[PDB]
RNA sequence: UGUCCCAACGUUGGGCCCGGUGAACUGUACAUUCCAGUGCGGAGUCUGGAGACACCCAGGGGGAAGCGAAGACCCUAUGGA
RNA sequence: AGGGAAACGUGAUUCAACCUGGGGCCCAUGAAAAGACGAGCAUAGUGUCCGUACCGAGAACCGACACAGGUGUCCAUGGCGGCGAAAGCCAAGGCCUGUCGGGAGCAACCAACGUUAGGGAAUUCGGCAAGUUAGUCCCGUACCUUCGGAAGAAGGGAUGCC
RNA sequence: GUCGGGUGAGAACCCCGACGGCCUAAUGGAUAAGGGUUCCUCAGCACUGCUGAUCAGCUGAGGGUUAGCCGGUCCUAAGUC
RNA sequence: GUGGAAGUCUGUUAGAGUUGGUGUCCUACAAUACCCUCUCGUGAUCUAUGUGUAGGGGUGAAAGGCCCAUCGAGUCCGGCA
């Protein structure tokens, strides 16, 4: 008995690969007979031909690292592999900084805690990167 | 002056075409185009043809795949050759 | 039929890649010789053959419980795991 | 690179093939100029003295 | 590749010079296919 | 730091035995050789002695001026490029 | 509609495809033509001809071979990992055909290789081969120099898990 | 790879199950060129297959490629006639 | 601080090359291969497909290199016994 035939028929009508595909022992008799895609669907109805299942990696593990990772740890000089503009493009970080004190000095002008005078300032002191941060900004304007 | 049908092609796959969409398969000249088919086999068997399909056969013949109106009846027009 | 303890010890003087098939090969020719059977006529129940193959093909086990039994016509031995 | 064996595999390019007037496939179809009758240069079919013998 | 009209016609007809003396002909002759081409082995024309 | 003193042990694939498959190089003939001698002055074969029961397995290659290539060097040709 | 045994979700982040903007460079200036738009809607007819199988490679191609060689394009977003299209491990998918097997603790010898005390280049033409060092962060850094560089100079410290 | 099992006159290597592995820009998926029927089915083992073969890209006979809207076709490029 | 220049650096990304091991092979897997090591890897870069240049002539960042395993003058046939 030659099954191979039929291996490849099963693989399509169950729509799987050919190695998860799986002929029950005891009917080789029986499957030894199908000859169309019919009879395979038929002898997949009786059970006699199914599909293993196909399994997936566990991320079980990597989602309690992403935890203690999250939560700022195993993340010391021993397990950086990366430069450090490696781990954090610097350009990168510049525009995310410069735009977080940009929104903050349009609102306090919209707010009205800052003439447009105030305003034009600061913003061009922040361009020129006189604040390391909107707190260091925040501070910096209460004098 | 060569004709265009040449003889009916007759085989499994040829039975099924017939049976279940009533269609009628032909070993034709290669220089007829799907029109002179469909005219060719009309005048033939008295029938009506709504679509054929050719091929260019590894064997040095052209196929066409003939399909009648629901009118005609694929299984009866064959039978009787 | 009773119950015996096959050493695989004699599997390492075959290339270590290489030791399930040769421990396989052991227990067939242990129970053949102490059954006073053919090597032909030994039946291996597939337990025997994954408990040997349970750790990989080179990291097989240095003793192996099995339990065989000896009849029929021709001779033989039939056997499984424990 | 070797200009032996590993030079032989990039060779999977078409060049000559059946003459459309011999029937020898000698048509390069790149210069569209047949090598053995000449068809695609001249009218007259290619033929020289020197193919035989000279008193033959 | 791409083939023509013309060349899949020649190529079908060897495939036909490709198959072996019919039996009958044996008989008849009271008593070998030199032509015949394999597709690995030889090398068609084109 | 096994490059060395200075070699050791181990791992894997061969090697060795068995089944199957199954080439090639090479071959004037003879041939179990060794020590001397002789010879166109570099001998398994001549001469004198010595040694030598026949067959087979593995080995590392001393010899057959071993096999492989009508010497690339040198000279000669009323040669070639 | 379809598909699924069944459920036949909703929010979010990062966002290949695709879309759309700004800037910089050239002693270098990055095709053309057909066609399309410009130029509406109904209904009907027509839409011939040629290609379409399979391989696309450690057996379907070239290399005399089922040759460890050679041979273009697309998938570059599957998971862990990490700087990564890297290593290692693992899915999906594919395979046990880089296609002869059996036996001997399996000797000498050889191929690839591990480990070797004390010494430490004594080896050798020569440190050939092998080895040492190694990722990241902090500290620190000579001569010289075309001021760019030398420079990761050197040297010193740290490095996990909870 | 191994243990079972299927088929067969004949099975280490054909097929089924389990276990054990190998490939992760490839040993996966889709293709260009090139090959030209090698594709599928049935029947086979004198040849081919680095051993064997009930298997096969082998031998024999049958069958298989369907397009207004995927390519070609049309256009023009270096350039060619 | 921003900016992101460069025949720039590290890099078996892909890809291109070929320094050493004078390793393996050397009747080969291979009439130029295998492995480890190593160079380049945004540019005078690499590559596919098309196209141009022909034998005392091409092409040559020049080695007398290369022009289908053929090069101090390709190959085929003829002169030719
Ligand atoms: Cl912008
Ligand atoms: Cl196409
Ligand atoms: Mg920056
Ligand atoms: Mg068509
Ligand atoms: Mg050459
Ligand atoms: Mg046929
Ligand atoms: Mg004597
Ligand atoms: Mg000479
Ligand atoms: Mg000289
Ligand atoms: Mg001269
Ligand atoms: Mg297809
Ligand atoms: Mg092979
Ligand atoms: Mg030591
Ligand atoms: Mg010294
Ligand atoms: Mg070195
Ligand atoms: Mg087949
Ligand atoms: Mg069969
Ligand atoms: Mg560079
Ligand atoms: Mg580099
Ligand atoms: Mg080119
Ligand atoms: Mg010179
Ligand atoms: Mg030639
Ligand atoms: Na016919
Ligand atoms: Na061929
Ligand atoms: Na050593
Ligand atoms: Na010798
Ligand atoms: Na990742
Ligand atoms: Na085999
Ligand atoms: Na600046
Ligand atoms: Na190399
Ligand atoms: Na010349
Ligand atoms: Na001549």
């Amino acid at each position: 008995t030659d099954l191979s035939a039929q291996k490849r028929l099963a693989a399509d009508v169950l729509d799987v690969g050919k190695n998860r595909v799986w002929f029950n022992p005891e009917r080789q008799g029986d499957i030894a007979d199908a000859i169309t895609r019919e009879d395979v669907r038929e002898l997949v109805d009786e059970g006699a031909i199914q599909a293993k299942d196909k399994k997936g990696n566990s991320r079980g593990r990597a989602r309690e690292r992403q935890k203690k990772r999250a939560k700022g740890h195993q993340k010391g000089a021993g397990s950086r592999k990366g430069k450090a503009g490696a781990r954090q493009n610097s350009k990168e970080d510049w525009e995310s900084r410069i735009r977080a004190q940009r929104t903050k000095l349009r609102e306090l002008r919209d707010e009205g805690t800052l003439s447009s005078s105030q305003y034009r300032d600061l913003y061009d002191k922040a361009g020129g990167g006189e604040f390391d941060s909107v707190a260091d900004l925040e501070r910096y304007i209460d004098a | 002056s060569w004709d265009v049908i040449k003889h009916p092609h007759v085989t499994e796959k040829a039975m099924n075409d017939m049976d279940f969409q009533n269609k009628l398969q032909f070993a034709v000249d290669d220089r007829a185009s799907k029109g002179e088919v469909a005219d060719a086999v009309e005048e033939q068997y008295d029938v009506t043809v709504e679509q054929v399909n050719t091929q260019n056969t590894m064997d040095g013949e052209k196929k066409a795949v003939v399909r009648l109106s629901e009118d005609d009846d694929a299984q009866e027009v064959a039978s009787r050759i | 039929e009773r119950v015996v303890t096959i050493p695989l010890r004699d599997a390492r003087a075959e290339p270590n890649h290489k030791r399930a098939d040769k421990a396989m090969i052991l227990i067939r020719e242990h129970l053949a010789k102490h059954f006073s059977v053919d090597e032909d006529a030994v039946r291996l129940d597939p337990s025997i053959n994954e408990a040997a193959w349970a750790r990989g093909r080179a990291n097989t086990p240095s003793k192996i419980r099995v339990r065989a039994a000896r009849f029929e016509e021709e001779g033989e031995a039939i056997v499984e795991a424990e | 690179t070797g200009a032996g064996t590993p030079s032989q595999g990039k060779k999977n390019t078409t060049t000559h093939t059946k003459c459309r007037r011999c029937g020898e496939k000698s048509y390069h179809t790149k210069k569209k100029v047949c090598s053995s009758c000449g068809f695609g240069k001249s009218a007259k079919r290619r033929d020289y003295e020197w193919q035989s013998k000279a008193g033959e | 590749g791409k083939k023509s009209k013309a060349t899949k016609k020649r190529l079908a007809k060897l495939d036909n010079q490709n198959s072996r003396v019919p039996a009958w002909v044996m008989l008849k002759t009271d008593e070998r296919n030199h032509k015949r081409r394999h597709w690995r082995r030889n090398d068609t024309d084109e």
